[PDB]
């Protein structure tokens, strides 16, 4: 579950610090949304297994 | 990006001290973040690291 | 006086390895991840044993 915080899920980086120090607010959101969807999917699967 | 010695001098500041033991922001030569430093000894660094 | 000249050359390519780092930061061990089946197991477990 901790190794899911270092996948990109099709974004430019796995790090939220690296995205918010390179892109403007209209274009950082498109990258942040992909990380949010991947991490919510991983939490959903963990809760189903528990 | 965000590492090295080709630094833009638009936003100017002054060199502070590395305050160990407090939750500080840092911009160490382009490397940015929030953290807590601790002074230590370290033999693993060469002259290129 | 029975000496020899040696210059061994082999090509390079872009590929994934698993590297091992000790307490001095020295590369002790390496494995090419696509060379054999044991190396597939080693790179899949991220482990040298």
């Amino acid at each position: 579950l901790l190794q899911q915080l270092f996948n990109k899920f099709g974004a430019i980086s796995s790090s939220l610090q690296e995205i918010l120090s390179r892109l403007d607010p209209p274009e950082a959101q498109v990258q942040i949304d992909r990380l949010i969807n991947g991490r919510l999917t991983a939490l959903n699967a963990y809760v189903s297994q528990q | 990006i965000n590492s090295g010695t080709t630094c833009s001098n638009d936003l100017l500041y002054s060199n502070t001290e590395v305050s160990t033991g407090v939750c500080v922001n840092y911009d160490l030569y382009g490397i940015t973040g929030q953290g807590i430093f601790k002074e230590v000894s370290a033999a693993y660094y060469n002259n290129w690291q | 006086d029975n000496e020899t000249l040696e210059y061994w050359v082999t090509p390079l390519s872009r590929r994934q390895y698993l590297l091992n780092f000790d307490e001095h930061g020295v590369i002790t061990n390496a494995v090419d991840c696509s060379s054999s089946f044991l190396s597939e197991i080693q790179c899949k477990t991220q482990s040298f044993a």
